[PDB]
RNA sequence: AACAGUGGUAGGAGAGCGUUCUAAGGGCUGUGAAGCCAGACCGGAAGGACUGGUGGAGCGCUUAGAAGUGAGAAUGCCGGU
RNA sequence: UAUCCUUGGGAGUCAGACUGCGAGUGAUAAGAUCCGUAGUCGAAAGGGAAACAGCCCAGACCGCCAGCUAAGGUCCCAAAGU
RNA sequence: ACCGAUAGUGAACCAGUACCGUGAGGGAAAGGUGAAAAGCACCCCGGAAGGGGAGUGAAAGAGAUCCUGAAACCGUGUGCCUACAAGUAGUCAGAGCCCGUUAACGGGUGAUGGCGUGCCUUUUGUAGAAUGAACCGGCGAGUUACGAUCUCGUGCAAGGUU
């Protein structure tokens, strides 16, 4: 391994599946959340039981 | 790569008569050679029609109860303004509007609508001035 | 690392108004009208791909109504006559073709005459 | 009394047709050469029609 | 040619193409002439401006004042200066004042 | 003059002149000969719907390049839908020649 | 190679583009970089160059890592109009 | 013909519309409301119904200046038989 | 593997000032000439302001809110088009005229034709007579800290690990 050629175990890595930037990729102006809910807003919703 | 011709149209004088006819099918084929769709160097948008002279447009006849049904509508702007005319009137008061207006119709609208409209042009009687251009005589299909 | 986004930006703004010449008024030096117009010509641009194959069609087929009537046949005796004179492929662009070329063109036509009967 | 909409580069360039102001009426000043206003004195000649009337 | 800037002397600019759309393309000679009964009050800036335009071809360049036409003379506005009217109903309205720079050019006819 | 059937499309054909047809099996350097030819054309000689016979004409295969660029952006209006293609249409510039008459 | 399929919102899944910073190599610059300004170049796409003109000191690539990670809409903030 | 089930990560959806047949509510009134089963739309552009989510045809990887049909059309707008 | 002047302390600069408020308090804006002030003597224009030359400096378009200087916007000129056409302003056909570029099925205008009702949010449903934005530029929204759980991946494995 050489600096000049670093890299990992393909499986090892995984780049983000990164939130709201952009319709293209999808996730873009829901984000992930969908229409209005409250399981949408700001940190507002229900315990987990 | 089609032929696409602009102004180099060997343009031609055709003259229609007008002897006992139905001007709702004598203005058909009329209405086709206005803008020439019979020519084979038929562009659709540089007007490659030719010319019509109808000759005795007051003696066309209607069947049915036309000479008294159908009534001629113009409007003006002011508020109630249709004015009626019906079918007799427009038959001995003056007829020169009255084949313009059936082709009016019958030509398709826009600013080369107009353009081709130029092309037309109806004399009461046998009057024909155009002693100038060697009109030719034209006989429809039907 | 903070990220300034200084010139992430400013080129692609650019890259829409050069494809965005010659519009009326000011279309051709705002971002977000002419953007609005970029992507509306691209349905426009793409929608009207396709009528190349209609309006081609309906510019080939009345010429060969007007190479019809001279010759006293219909579009439809020609067309079908074609499918009985010989089985030919003409493909109406390349029939108005010898239509410019009118005196071997009815060579094509009364051969189908006499195959209509 | 609101406008409805900005108006755009044309309408506004269309209005300064008949905002445009003319050259006077000018003639030439008989005695001292100079260009002169028609029917008031030429002020460098001092002058109107025979007379450097002081 | 010869070449001449006012550069920043205070006057709205759309009060100064209006005299500037008479003096393009005139003879020089006659353009002070034109420049002198004016009356609106946006040409003494330009009167004082063209005759400095003249000097300069006649001093720096001494190309025959009496054989020049006006090219350019082309106004283009300046820096401005924001007040606040005070106005109904505390309300505090904006003044711009304006100021432009009037350009000549001349050249040989 | 030919009419020559090459990929699905014709053109009228005269011998001499550079048209621009379909992608197909040579290397910028050889006479692909076009057999699917009708209406000779100048005598006029017709074969309807059999080639004419013994007619195939060929050309000379000049160059492959791809065509002026042409981009997709084909969105739809409400509910956030782009879609962004360019493509570029592959051709071939045949320089056509002997007409087998 | 053959056969088949490819409209898509919410929604899941997979590939890549690019900015800032660092990391080893390499290079490229006062014989003119970054930026900016123009075009008719190429890549399927985000895109990427190549001459030309500005500018007067720095910045790309190859592979990695970290992220304040990319705008066109918040009765958005702040200037300029 | 290949799609089911099981285990596990991750959701969104729980306001729906309309046309035909099968009912209720109504006045056998609503483009009304409450459902049944079936469509389309929602999330589906194209063609006709002059234009028109919801009816009648039909699903859009992308290019051509080619070919055939469906719904509906063929005197002229507006392509095709007076 | 912090920021580079809208960022970073409110405050890189006479900043807790200037201003707002009787008041407790609130609380801005604004850095860059060159390497060296060598920062324009001298000649003209005008009362200057301000130039145009000259001279300085490698650069003076570098000359006093002084590096780079985009867009809004205001323009001055000119190539092609327009005063019988309705026209989400385009597309796609398309002559004429004007052209000669990162040399290739070119560049720019387009008389005229055919199809054609913006983007976004929210909706059963939107060109909407439902909201949102005068445009222009910059900032501005799913992050880490700790633990849970699953897949992918690593090393040892009936022992792994501090």
């Amino acid at each position: 391994m050489k600096l000049h050629e670093l890299k990992p175990s393909e499986g090892s890595r995984k780049t983000r599946n990164r939130v709201g930037r952009g319709i293209g990729s999808g996730n873009g102006k829901t984000a992930g959340k969908g229409h209005k809910g409250q399981n949408a807003r700001s940190g507002g919703g229900v315990r987990p039981g | 790569t089609p032929m696409a011709n602009a102004s180099t149209i060997e343009r031609k004088w055709l003259v229609v008569d007008a002897a006992g006819k139905t001007l709702g099918r004598l203005s058909s084929e009329v209405a086709a050679i206005l803008r020439g769709k019979h020519k084979p160097t038929y562009t659709p948008h540089v007007d490659t029609g030719d010319h019509v002279i109808i000759i005795n447009a007051e003696k066309i006849e209607l069947t049915g109860k036309k000479l008294t049904d159908k009534i001629y509508y113009r409007h003006t702007q002011h508020p109630g303004g249709l004015k009626s005319r019906t079918a007799l009137e427009m038959r001995t008061n003056y007829p020169e509007k009255m084949l313009e207006l059936a082709i009016k119709g019958m030509l398709p609208k826009g600013s080369l609508g107009r353009q081709m409209f130029k092309k037309l042009n109806v004399y009461r009687g046998s009057e024909h001035p155009h002693e100038a251009q060697k009109p030719e005589v034209y006989e429809l299909r039907g | 690392p903070r990220v300034k986004g200084g010139t992430v930006t400013r080129k692609r703004r650019k890259k829409v108004l050069k494809l965005a010449k010659g519009y009326f008024g000011s279309k051709h030096t705002l971002y977000k009208v002419a953007n609005q117009q970029v992507m509306k010509s691209g349905n426009y641009a793409f929608r009207d791909r396709r009528q190349k194959k209609r309006d081609f069609r309906k510019l080939w087929i009345t010429r060969i109504n007007a190479a019809a009537r001279m010759n006293g046949l219909s579009y439809s005796r020609l067309m079908h006559g074609l499918k009985l004179s010989g089985i030919e492929v003409n493909r109406k662009m390349l029939a108005d073709l010898a239509v410019n070329d009118l005196t071997a063109f009815n060579q094509l036509a009364d051969a189908a005459k006499a195959q209509l009967n | 009394a609101v406008p409805f909409r900005r108006t755009s580069k044309m309408k506004k360039r269309l209005r300064r047709t008949h905002f445009k102001l003319n050259v006077p009426g000018m003639t030439e000043c008989p005695s001292c050469g100079e260009m002169k206003l028609s029917h008031r004195v030429c002020k460098a000649c001092g002058s109107y029609n025979g007379k450097d009337i002081n | 040619q010869a070449k001449a800037v006012a550069r920043t002397v205070r006057i709205a600019p759309r009060k100064a193409r209006l005299v500037m759309d008479l003096i393009r393309g005139k003879q020089v000679g006659e353009a002070v002439s034109i420049l002198n009964l004016t009356p609106r009050a946006a040409s003494p800036i330009i009167e004082k401006v063209l005759k400095s335009a003249i000097a300069n071809a006649e001093h720096n360049y001494e190309m025959d004042a009496n054989n020049l036409v006006i090219s350019q003379a082309f106004v283009d506005e300046g820096p401005t200066l924001k007040r606040f009217r005070p106005r109904a109903m505390g309300r505090a309205s904006q003044i711009n004042k304006r100021t432009s720079h009037i350009t000549i050019v001349v050249s040989e006819k | 003059y030919a009419i020559i059937k090459t990929g699905g499309k014709q053109i009228k054909v005269e011998e001499g002149q550079t048209v621009y047809i379909e992608k197909l099996a040579a290397e910028a350097g050889e006479t692909v000969t076009f057999e699917d030819v009708l209406f000779v054309g100048g005598d006029n000689v017709k074969v309807g719907n059999p080639t004419v016979e013994g007619a195939t004409v060929t050309a000379k295969v000049e160059k492959q390049g791809r065509a002026k660029k042409i981009t997709v952006f084909r969105y739809k209006p409400k509910k956030n839908v782009h879609k962004k293609q360019g493509h570029r249409q592959p051709y071939t510039k045949v320089t056509i020649e002997k007409i087998n008459a």
